[PDB]
């Protein structure tokens, strides 16, 4: 399985992968994910069980959530893998990921109605379902909460640092996972959906397609750390309270733990990823 | 330690919030939110987005919301 740059898919595979994805949502599995994604992001707390996010376990359990979706969409059509969303080189409403031949753009000043694309309420094909409020359609506002997305200068300061994670363990971290996080220092992950806003600004933030695209290339970035940084691994390693250590197993899936997940070769490669190198 | 309560009228929305660890209602439907390690908050309608104080929370949900109503 390749993953590839969202930037570079060719007219086939882009029409492929919208597919893909409209049947995941017409079956409805689609929103079961939109679903599970919700339920942990609202129990994961600094102070008590954490697994998704805030801690540690926030890439790992990522890259599974999103392998579970890629195998589905594969299960529509083998030939679907999920593409990435490098913000910091495709960072304007301009880029060809928000066209209407890939995601549409962004929503309508009124309401934040996505009012083109795919995705689009009008087109009947994509009902927001699982929801927080009474609002049944695609919504976005790109660069209306907050005005940039992440520079490659500002990767490139988080792709520096060391260590992995660091007691104790949630958003007050310092250390690479929380600052790709997002809650400590220039903000790249959780800026991100910021950015986006409508439904990728919430809980529910699977409700968008774009979701899975910044969450494949967040996951890009742990992969092109670990190149960085041959000599640092996942941390704690075990008899954390609250926390997944390396060898525990993570919920809901139960029989995965993070072990099994630092090395994304075993699943796919990316289109472009350095070797380590100085 | 927990904020103290507040209620008011928020852009036409009642908001009120509570000690419980902390409730924060929008016309009377609950809306979740949760403290992070640092003091500040989010809720679920803005999720990945800090801001100081469980009023904050309840005011970016209005802004948010747009009028709609919140679903329990
Ligand atoms: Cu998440
Ligand atoms: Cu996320
Ligand atoms: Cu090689
Ligand atoms: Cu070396
Ligand atoms: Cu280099």
């Amino acid at each position: 399985t390749v993953r590839k740059n969202q930037a570079t898919l060719t007219a086939d595979e882009k029409r492929r992968f919208v597919a893909a994805v409209l049947e995941l949502k017409r079956s409805g599995r689609y929103d079961e994910f939109v679903r599970t994604h919700n339920e942990f992001i609202m129990s994961d707390t600094d102070s008590g069980e954490r697994t998704g996010h805030r801690s540690p376990s926030f890439l790992p359990w990522h890259r599974r959530f999103l392998l579970d979706f890629e195998q589905a969409l594969q299960s529509v059509d083998s030939s679907v893998t999920l593409p990435y969303w490098d913000w910091s080189a495709d960072r304007t409403v301009r880029a060809s990921l928000w066209a209407p031949d890939f995601l549409g753009g962004t929503g309508r000043s009124t309401d934040g109605r996505v009012m083109d694309g795919p995705f689009a309420a009008s087109t009947g094909n994509w009902p927001i379902n699982v929801r927080v409020d009474s609002r049944t359609y695609l919504r976005r506002s790109l660069g209306g909460s907050v005005a940039e997305l992440p520079t490659r200068a500002e990767v490139e300061s988080v792709l520096a640092i060391s260590a992995y994670d660091l007691p104790p363990y949630n958003s007050a971290s310092e250390g690479f996972r929380n600052h790709l996080e997002g809650w400590r220092g220039v903000n790249l992950h959780n800026r991100v959906h910021v950015w986006v806003g409508g439904q990728m600004a919430t809980g529910v933030s699977p409700n968008d397609p774009v979701f899975w695209l910044h969450h494949a290339y967040v996951d890009k970035l742990w992969a092109e750390w670990q190149r960085r940084h041959p000599d640092s691994a996942y941390v704690p390693t075990g008899g954390t309270p609250d926390v997944v250590d390396l060898n525990e197993t993570m919920k809901p899936w139960n029989t995965v733990r993070p072990a099994d997940l630092l090395d994304h070769t075993a699943y796919y490669t990316f289109d472009a990823l350095e070797h380590h190198h100085h | 330690a927990a904020p103290e309560s507040f209620d008011e009228v928020y852009k036409g929305r009642r908001i009120q919030g509570r000690p419980a660890g902390y409730e924060v209602f929008v016309d009377g439907v609950q809306l979740q939110v949760m403290r992070n390690a640092d003091g500040s908050w989010i809720s679920v309608v803005s999720h990945y987005d800090p801001v100081p104080t469980p009023r904050a929370a309840a005011r970016a949900a209005v802004d948010e919301l747009q009028g709609a109503p919140l679903l329990p």
